[PDB]
RNA sequence: GAUGUCAUACUUAUC
């Protein structure tokens, strides 16, 4: 649909005058419906027609009409449909929702959007129907089997997130129920999805509640498909709850001890996996209780060799660390031949369980550095170091692991001495693991045993990997960056050869290369001043300065943070590229769309105002300060919270008394994320300057007949006493009648912003003697308890909880008194609440603030034991 | 995967007046190729220009590698094509 | 003088007027703050200090009207009209059992001293001035934060258990100063541009004038 | 967090893992979200830290870059002596923008 | 008004106190808490005086404070919980004279509550492991480690808690090389407030629960649970290993009872009350304190019961099992809180309500002429023991305290015609009630 | 089950605070022991209601904002009015020349002015007790008088000039109390003229 | 629901008086036992000591006001 | 005062 192409009509018809050239339709509003899709809403073609022929189930038809707006609708539409489902999941009753929605789940033709629509209408609907989804457990436990074995991870925690919200809402009879003929089943993939689920069940429903249950089902003698489901079912277990099966070890050991014994190399093989699961995930714990498990384990190791073998050196190696230091020693001097035997078998998953125990085994004592440098680093060079295993992402993490694990234990130097020559070859993805292998080996162990023979051989490799680099991966230059400051002075004799193949990047026909050269050089930039070099640093500044012409933009963003980590590395007012021809020229560079790139140019417009602010005239800060105002609204993150900071530094500067009205102009805009971030600027500007200055201009934004100009005011000024704290003491009595006024209006959001001011005025003026304006405060804030919204709840549930640790607990207890005994429910239900939260906020200064209760006629209310004196 | 705010048009803002049709094409024509290409010819429309490419992930990346680019004294802006933004003036 | 404290176990403390010509006694004044207060001392003629069983110890102050000529249904909240305020208040940690505002030594001023159940002997002294008031706030809140407790109970979390504190400067952190490391002690002094000797004699000299 | 109504923290027993957070995080508070005023760091759970999870962000789940804290109105307020503050589930948040 | 509150005279009742060498030399040393004052007094033999070192300000309620040494060291740290939700184990620094704090764990909120740990707090004999418990459903319990640069390190804290179960009190068994394990008399109150009809609160009698803490796995879990006939008060550990019969003994109303679980049959034992004493019309007698000593020959227990008898219990067992209990009328002394038996015959102890006292051991164990009981003597119609009472022969009192607490009522008069004013104030509880005059001079 | 409010009147020593609701709960006494303790706030009157405590003033007409004398005193709000003036009358090429070239110096009145009104000119301002909640009528009930005295508007209105002299100052109903005498409900009232000196209480009446 | 479960003593909207005053007396009991100076006062005010007192309020922590209604 | 379709505006330093 986005992607088709359109004639020239519609092309004309698209844009405005001024510019030169260089029955289908269901019930009338309906989106259109798919033609694969015209089964599940086959129904809603004709009218309804209701007159005396609507049954109950019609009405669940209304339960496909609004997921007709729930799967290809618009937004908004979907948004409705999904508020009417979730508000009327009890009335429309949870069986025809289920008949509904598992035809539309199990279509083939489907796609990731419309399930994950129909994955959160099922999560949704999960909480208004608690106890009545027990007889359609499993029609959702088949439709969400798949989702948990799928290639997505957000596909796969959603869907573990829907079998722990059905095993909870199920309990956890029916879902051994139901999932008791699951077992058993022909299929393998099926078994193995309910296992998983029975694994989540059970990781969600707490272990000795299905630990019985799996105890029968792998000590049960009938079969070795329903061991083998059992037994996967406790190796998912393991390795979905790492520290939680730690309590229950014995009893998960003592179940996997009575298998690998039978005929069967497939149970066997799935109770290797289990043991090795719970060997990794309660590491290094279980010492004793796996005592049991090695002697026969060591057995079908060196009795027989394949898959089971491999299963069995991987338990090994992963159990070893989990023993003292004389058991992992004799384990290691009888498994190293094994392992120097496995290394050029032509099996993959053999070869990485090889490279995954060649990690373990050594790891602690016992191994020596010279054998492990002659007899068992030759093979691993020689046999796992080949271009396959650059092709796969475990194929090649793990072996990056094994390198410098290998690295780490017997040394650096030899390990760099023998992947120096991989760096300049022919293939991106070995030349990015061994980049990615020598940056580990710098950071973890350095460069102190790198001598002055293999230096510039390692320098000249990273200069040809950075230099044929085809993707946009910055693996590369974080590699050279990690190598550079592991060289430090060593590099002395390097800064003229990076130097002139920086410059010639610099100048291309490709708009990567240029991206790269400014990143390398942003990179090795904190490397010149430790070794001496300002020259080229002022060089480069001087480069940098008049390289900003680059018409892509991801090198304008690259070649501005050059700039900021030359400016941050040396001198503000010592820079060759001076402070002041070079504020002018990024006053056009801030008004650009980009992401990076504005983020970067209002960082160093923040540095140049805090570090450099006595280089202009006066003039440009308050022309750059209504540009601020515009780097707003947008979808990053990370250039709002800088615009602020870098409006509190102009105000500081320039004095606050220019910005605080162009602060206040702008409160008015009437659009998201542009109203609070003028707020926080205000209140930035109001911590950093003087706050009286700023008190009673802040006091005239509410004299404005707006509604959203006196919102912003409300929210800087609570923004800003909860940014001064205890230096809100001053400056209470001013905002006590704005506190009172605001809290009388009609308006929700105003009650909520003056509830909010005043929940951070008690936390900042806490301890200070300042209980009067509090309980003011909150005499007006408690009729405002009542509400509906949750938001204005929340806000009344937080001032309530700032005036109980600031007026003290007492005039908490004594303002919620009478209400746990109310007639109305309401109030009653709300009133416990605060009595709970007074509870939890401070439980032991409830004691003597407690109500005197008289005596009952067969129980006793009275303290006896306060009641007296001596 | 793809945003719905991204269209196969995009607009040009603060352009400047002296620009030819062949930059403009060099510099569209960088990402992908491109359909159409519109520049404003009135004083109320002055700076502005759009740009409709062929292919949907081609105008993203053009867009993506548009907002800020480097070009004569201005402040240029790129950004997506909104049917109600477009007709404004109207 | 003319008026009674009447001490409740369980509320606070209500006052009471009593007349010349006549002989009844209506009540006029009360706390809204729950105390149930043991003992009390009189220090002025209307503000007037007490202690709970608690650990707590405040002092009520009546308000600048004080309507004392009441003859005699409702209140303001099932009680009387003219509601007291509370002006001190502070947690000690132990129950202190007796008070008396007197001199302890000849030649300095008037103090509370107050004796406990724990053995413990506090001393109250008042502000002369504010800028010695200032002072001694600003060593409490830079010994609250550079000096923790060894129990890891917060320093202004102790004496707001039950009431919160409100204008009351414990003496206990302000006196560990001498007791610190000199670094620490050089670093609060130059926080407070002052002194360590300096700060430790105007630390000592309140406690001289004031008690022993 | 306070803005998504949907996020339910762990409240484990903290252990002594301190907690991380993330570049895209990096000074909010884990309970309140504010940035200013830190008084006390986070304190993680044996199972939130463990493996792969170590050294990870308590709020988003990324790489971690600095050390987690709480605010001064988290610690005044006695919010600090709960359990661990780590988002496990993840509900309509940073799921459905990944998918459009 | 702006006031300024400081502290003329410090607090002199102790609320808790215990013994060790904190200092790290042969010689051992006091530690009192006051309630919001840690002191450290140091037994010096040569005066036979009380010279007090050190004396901080928690500023709190300190609830529990006990001192344990790590295995295989010479100073023993002070692990102390109050009020707040964190307990503190600090080590004494002779150099610079202060209480350094090497760890503050945190697993609770603030407050003197029911769910927030610190109330009770346990340590092995060992070192390897420390019990906090609340007094309903709350127990944690931390792993103490040494690391190699002489480091005391504190692991996470453990989940021991049990719902609808409060607890009275908490010990640590000795265990030689084994897992550490506590000891606890809980009592469940699920079904004494689910039943109206009020039976069910007359047999809800508490229950030792010893809870072992497994290193291998990493978790604590309850190992036995034994009921009891009586309502325990307080319980007391036995030394082991390579000592003898390890153990924790129960107190209660004229009752102590041995409790070795295993093989050891429960040994109950009537607590020896007075001859012809009418004090005691239908009421028991508890004990308060334990102050178990060992001089490398036996093991040796000076309780204290209500009255004030300080009584020396040693346990005569088998080389496995427990034979017998026997114990003996020592001496008579004024009601302490806690009593510290130090090396080289120093006894220390400092009453809550009253001067506390320091006397020198002259005669130990006093197994000459005493008429002293045994658990398996065959006696009946009730206890049957009648001890006599006399003043103290087998220890002489050699330093005596003075202290204010409790003082109900104080006053500042000028009566004695002095320059200065005078303060009169009141001191001890019942029979030690005395006036006390203070002034501002010397002595 | 559920007594009547008789009963419950009967029942709780205060019957004052007996309401009609509160028969029909699930604890009369406790309610009733609650509502009528020593320091106990009442619940607002909204929980009834149907509105929600905030649509009442939908077409009342209120102020925008009522500045208090610090803030007033310092000049800033007679400035920024004049900027709202100067601002409202600039047209979108007058605003969008300005931020391109901005002029400086806005007000520029002073600096430690402001400092001055919140440190040294700060005033307290009118508190209340915690236990006077706020409802929506509350704003407007301001008539919640002593005999012998009578305020300015009163004697506007009925025209009495108050002076020392007793001769016109007291009303010209007190011809009326001196032929027949004292009012029987307040016998401790004392006018000038028939049970008080004339130029002694010169107030027109004493309560004693 | 988890509140009540967790943290005992919280309450709901369906909580009756006679549980409310249990959680009451159990906290004012655990704040005697807490805090020495309650304890302390006990105490004096009678003629057991500190243990017995102690031993008096954890006696009295199960059912501090009867039998429930 | 409630219901069910549409529109406008607001809030939580959401992305």
């Amino acid at each position: 649909e986005r992607n088709r192409p359109l004639s020239d009509e519609e092309l004309d018809a698209m844009f405005p005058e001024g510019y030169k050239v260089l029955n289908d339709q269901p019930s009338g509003n309906l989106p259109f419906l798919k033609p694969d899709d015209i089964q599940y809403f086959d129904k809603l073609l004709v009218d309804v027609d209701e007159s005396t022929l609507s049954p109950e189930e019609q009405k669940e038809r209304k339960i496909m009409k609004l997921l007709l707006k729930i799967k290809n609708g618009t937004p908004p539409m979907r948004k409705a449909a999904l508020r009417q489902i979730t508000d009327k999941a009890r009335e429309f009753g949870a069986g025809p929702l289920f008949n509904q929605i598992l035809p539309l789940l199990m279509s083939p033709t489907l796609e990731d959007q419309e399930r994950h629509l129909l994955v959160k209408v099922i999560d949704r609907i999960l909480y208004k129907l608690d106890d009545l989804v027990r007889p359609y457990v499993h029609k959702i436990l088949v439709v969400i089997e798949p989702l948990l074995i799928d290639e997505d991870y957000y596909a796969r925690v959603e869907g573990r997130e829907i079998i722990s919200n059905l095993a909870k809402a199920a309990g956890l009879a029916t879902m051994i129920s139901t999932m008791r003929p699951d077992i058993d089943n022909m299929d393998e993939y099926v078994r193995n999805t309910t296992a998983r689920a029975f694994a989540v069940v059970a990781s969600a429903l707490g272990i000795p509640s299905l630990l019985p249950f799996l105890k029968a089902v792998c000590k049960s003698k009938k079969s070795w498909q329903a061991r083998h489901t059992g037994i996967k079912i406790v190796q998912q277990i393991a390795i979905l709850m790492g520290c939680a099966i730690l309590p229950h070890l014995r009893s998960l050991v003592e179940i996997i001890e009575h298998g690998l014994v039978d005929e069967q190399q497939k149970v066997r093989t799935i109770s290797a996996l289990a043991i090795a699961a719970l060997a990794e995930a309660a590491t290094p714990y279980g010492i004793e209780s796996f005592d049991s498990v090695l002697k026969p384990l060591w057995k079908g190791i060196r009795q027989h060799r394949g898959k089971g073998l491999a299963a069995f050196l991987k338990a090994i190696g992963y159990l070893i660390p989990l023993m003292d230091a004389e058991y992992a020693n004799y384990y290691t001097r009888e498994v190293m031949l094994i392992l120097i035997r496995e290394f050029q078998s032509p099996d993959e998953e053999m070869k990485k369980i090889v490279l995954k125990v060649v990690k373990q085994c050594c790891g602690t004592d016992g191994v020596e550095a010279n054998y492990i440098k002659t007899e068992i680093l030759p093979p691993f060079f020689k046999h796992f170091w080949q271009h396959r295993m650059a092709l796969d992402r475990r194929n090649y993490r793990q072996l990056v692991d094994t390198t410098v694990e290998l690295a780490n234990k017997v040394g650096a130097a030899e390990i760099i001495s023998r992947i120096v020559d991989d760096l300049k070859d022919e293939a991106e993805q070995y030349r990015k693991m061994v980049m990615e292998t020598i940056e580990k080996i710098m950071g973890n162990l350095g460069a102190a045993d790198i001598d002055h023979k293999l230096e510039e051989q390692l320098i000249d490799g990273i200069l040809y990997a950075f230099q044929e680099q085809t993707t946009e991966d910055s693996v590369m230059l974080n590699g050279f960056g990690t190598v550079v400051n592991a060289l430090g002075k060593r590099v002395k004799p390097y800064l003229p050869q990076i130097c002139g193949t920086v410059l010639w990047r610099l100048n291309n026909k490709s708009a990567k290369v240029r991206q790269q050269a400014a990143d390398l050089i942003s990179r090795t930039a904190v490397v010149m001043k430790t070794c001496q070099e300002e020259k080229l640093m002022g060089h480069l500044g001087v480069v940098l300065y008049e390289y900003l012409g680059e018409e892509y933009p991801e090198v304008l963003g690259s070649i501005l943070g050059a700039l900021k980590a030359i400016v941050n590395v040396i001198g503000m007012h010592k820079m060759t590229p001076p402070i002041k021809d070079l504020l002018p020229r990024l006053t056009p560079i801030l008004k650009n769309r980009h992401e990076k790139v504005q983020e970067n140019c209002i960082d160093l417009v923040g540095r140049i105002a805090d570090r450099g602010a006595e280089y202009v005239s006066a003039r440009e800060w308050m022309r750059i300060c209504f540009e601020l105002l515009e780097l707003l609204k947008a979808h990053k993150k990370a250039i709002r919270r800088a615009t602020v900071n870098t409006f509190g530094y102009i105000a500081k500067a320039i004095g606050p008394h220019d910005v605080l009205a162009t602060l206040l102009n702008n409160l008015k805009v009437q659009e998201r994320q542009n109203r609070v971030c003028t707020t926080v600027a205000i209140a930035i500007v109001a911590e950093t300057c003087s706050p009286f200055t700023v008190l009673p201009a802040l006091m005239n934004e509410y004299r404005v007949p707006e509604l959203n100009v006196q919102n912003g005011v409300l929210k800087s000024l609570s923004f800003l006493f909860e940014y001064i704290g205890e230096m809100g003491k001053d400056y209470i009595y001013a905002v006590t009648p704005l506190l009172e006024d605001a809290l009388m209006d009609r308006d929700l959001v105003h009650r909520q912003t003056a509830s909010a001011v005043v929940q951070h005025m008690s936390l900042g003026v806490y301890g200070f003697g300042c209980e009067d304006s509090l309980n003011h405060l909150l005499n007006y804030v408690w009729p405002n308890v009542f509400e509906t919204s949750p938001h204005v709840i929340q806000a009344v549930m937080g001032a309530l909880e700032g005036l109980r640790v600031a007026i003290g607990p007492c005039r908490m207890l004594q303002y919620c008194l009478q209400g746990l005994f109310h007639p109305a429910r309401k109030v009653r239900d709300v009133y416990w609440k605060i009595y709970n939260s007074i509870y939890i906020g401070s439980q032991d200064a409830l004691i003597a603030h407690y109500p005197r209760i008289y005596n009952d006629d067969k129980n006793t209310y009275i303290r006896y034991e306060l009641d007296y004196i001596l | 995967r793809l945003p719905p705010e991204v269209n196969r048009i995009l607009y040009i803002r603060n352009l400047p007046y002296k620009i030819t049709a062949e930059e403009m094409y060099d510099i569209f024509g960088k990402y992908g190729p491109i359909r159409q290409i519109r520049v404003g010819n009135t004083p109320e429309t002055r700076g502005t220009a759009y740009v409709v490419y062929e292919d949907i992930f081609d105008a993203k990346n053009a867009c993506d590698h548009l907002s800020g680019f480097n070009v004569c004294n201005r402040y240029l802006v790129v950004l997506y094509y909104n049917a109600n933004r477009a007709f404004q003036k109207m | 003088g003319h008026r009674v404290i009447v001490s409740d176990v369980q509320e606070s403390f209500i006052w009471v007027r009593y007349k010349r010509n006549e002989n009844q006694l209506i009540i006029f004044a009360d706390d809204t703050y729950p105390r149930w207060v043991t003992t009390a001392s009189l220090l002025d003629y209307d503000t007037v200090a007490g202690a709970d069983k608690f650990g707590n110890i405040c002092v009520v102050r009546l308000p600048p009207n004080t309507n004392d000529e009441v003859d005699e249904d409702r209140g303001l909240l099932n009680g009387a009209s003219q509601k007291a305020e509370v002006i001190m208040n502070y947690h000690v940690g132990e129950t202190v059992l007796s008070l008396q505002k007197t001199t302890l030594i000849p030649g300095g001023s008037e103090s509370l001293v107050y004796t406990t159940l724990s053995g413990g002997i506090g001393i109250l002294v008042p502000f002369t001035s504010h800028e010695d008031h200032d002072f001694f706030q600003h060593v409490e809140m830079h010994l609250r934060s550079e000096h923790p407790p060894l129990c890891g109970r917060d320093h202004l979390s102790f004496r707001s258990y039950y009431f919160p504190v409100k204008n009351v400067i414990d003496g206990d952190l302000c006196e560990q100063f001498n007791s610190m490391e000199p670094n620490k002690q050089k670093n609060v002094s130059e926080e407070l541009d002052r002194t360590p000797p300096e700060v430790s004699k105007k630390l000592e000299d309140i406690r001289t004038r004031y008690a022993f | 967090a306070k803005h998504h109504p949907d996020l339910i923290f762990c409240r484990k027993q903290a252990g002594v893992a301190i907690g991380r957070l993330c570049e895209k995080c990096d000074g909010k508070c884990v309970i309140c979200d504010s940035y200013v005023r830190p008084c006390t760091l986070v304190r993680i759970c044996d199972e939130c830290n463990y493996g792969s999870y170590q050294g990870r962000c308590v709020i988003c789940g990324g790489p971690g870059v600095s050390d987690a804290y709480y605010c001064k109105e988290c610690t005044i307020q006695e919010k600090d002596r709960d359990g661990c503050p780590k988002i496990v589930n993840l509900g309509s948040s940073k799921t459905d923008l990944f998918y459009e | 008004m702006f006031l300024y509150n400081l502290t003329l005279q410090r607090a002199t009742g102790i609320s808790f106190a215990i013994h060790g060498n904190f200092s790290g030399t042969k010689q051992q040393e006091i530690v009192v808490s006051r309630g919001k004052i840690l002191e450290l007094l140091r037994p010096d033999p040569n005066t036979g005086k009380v010279h007090t070192l050190l004396t901080v300000e928690v500023f709190g309620v300190i609830r529990s404070l006990m001192a344990f040494r790590l295995t295989g060291g010479t100073k023993d740290y002070i692990v102390v919980g109050s009020d707040s939700g964190r307990i503190v184990i600090l080590e004494y620094q002779p150099s610079k004279n202060m209480f350094e704090k090497i760890h503050q764990e945190t697993f609770g909120k603030s407050g003197c509550r029911r769910i927030v740990p610190g109330q009770f707090l346990a340590v092995d004999p060992k070192g390897r492991a420390v019990m906090i418990s609340a007094i309903e459903k709350q127990k944690l319990v931390y792993i103490l480690n040494r690391d190699a640069a002489a480091r005391l390190t504190i692991s996470s804290p453990l989940e021991a808690h049990k719902a609808n179960t409060l607890v009275y009190h908490v010990v640590g068994v000795d265990v030689g090389f084994e897992n550490p394990m506590f000891a606890c008399l809980e009592m469940d109150y699920e079904e004494a407030d689910n039943d109206p009809t009020g039976e069910a609160a007359a047999n809800t009698q508490q229950t030792l629960t010893f809870y072992e803490l497994d290193l291998g796995l990493n978790h604590v879990v309850r190992k036995y649970s034994e009921p009891l006939e009586e309502h325990g008060n307080f319980l007391i550990t036995v030394p082991g290993g390579s000592d003898g019969p390890s153990g924790v003994l129960i107190c209660s109303e004229n009752y102590i009872t041995y409790k070795n679980f295993g093989d050891q049959p429960d040994i109950r034992c009537p607590i020896p009350r007075r001859r012809n004493d009418l004090d005691d019309p239908e009421r028991g007698m508890i004990f308060v304190c334990s102050a178990t000593h060992k001089t490398k020959s036996m093991f040796f227990f000076l309780a204290q019961t209500e009255q004030g008898d300080i009584f020396k219990i040693t346990l005569e067992t088998d080389e496995d099992m427990v034979t017998e209990i026997r114990l003996k009328y020592f001496d008579t002394v004024p009601v302490a809180a806690a009593m510290c038996v130090l090396k080289t015959g120093f006894l220390f102890v400092a009453s809550e309500f009253g001067n506390h006292y320091l006397y020198q051991i002259a005669h130990l164990g006093d197994d000459d002429e005493e008429p002293e009981f045994s658990s398996a003597m065959p006696l009946e119609e009730g206890d049957t023991f009648f001890f006599q009472p006399r003043p103290l022969k087998n220890l002489v009192l050699v330093d005596e305290l003075d202290s204010l607490s409790p003082i109900l009522f104080c006053q500042i008069a000028d009566l004695a015609n002095e320059d200065t004013p005078q303060l009169y104030v009141a001191c001890g509880r019942g029979p030690r009630s005395s006036l006390r005059v203070l002034r501002h001079g010397l002595e | 089950n559920r007594f009547t409010v008789a009963e419950l009147k009967q029942l709780v020593a205060r019957p004052d605070v007996v309401e009609m609701h509160d028969v029909t709960a699930q604890d009369p006494k406790l309610l009733v022991h609650l509502k009528a303790t020593r320091n106990s706030v009442p619940v607002p009157r909204h929980w009834c209601f149907k509105r929600k405590y905030l649509q009442g003033k939908r077409g009342i007409e209120k102020p925008p904002f009522e500045l208090p004398d610090f803030i007033k005193r310092t000049g800033i709000q007679e400035m920024r009015e004049a900027l709202q003036e100067k601002e409202e009358q600039k047209t979108m090429k007058s605003k969008m020349r300005e931020k391109v070239r901005p002029k400086m110096g806005k007000i520029d009145i002073d600096y430690q002015k402001l400092h001055d009104a919140f440190f040294k000119w700060q005033t307290k301002p009118k508190l209340t007790i915690h236990g006077d909640l706020y409802y929506e009528g509350k704003e407007f009930e301001t008539r919640l008088k002593k005999p012998g005295d009578l305020s300015d508007e009163l004697r506007i209105s009925l025209g009495m000039p108050v002076g020392p002299n007793a001769h016109k100052v007291p009303p010209p109903w007190l011809i009326a109390m001196q032929r027949y005498g004292p009012p029987p409900s307040y016998p401790n009232l004392k006018i000038p003229g028939l049970n008080s000196p004339i130029p002694e209480s010169c107030s027109f009446g004493y309560h004693a | 629901e988890h509140l009540q479960s967790k943290y005992i003593g919280t309450g709901h909207a369906d909580t009756t008086k006679w549980e409310w005053l249990v959680n009451q007396h159990r906290d004012s009991y655990c704040s005697y036992m807490g805090h020495f100076d309650l304890l302390n006062y006990f105490a004096i005010a009678e003629n057991e000591s500190k243990a017995r007192v102690r031993f008096n309020l954890m006696e009295k922590m199960l059912q501090p006001c009867g039998p429930p209604a």
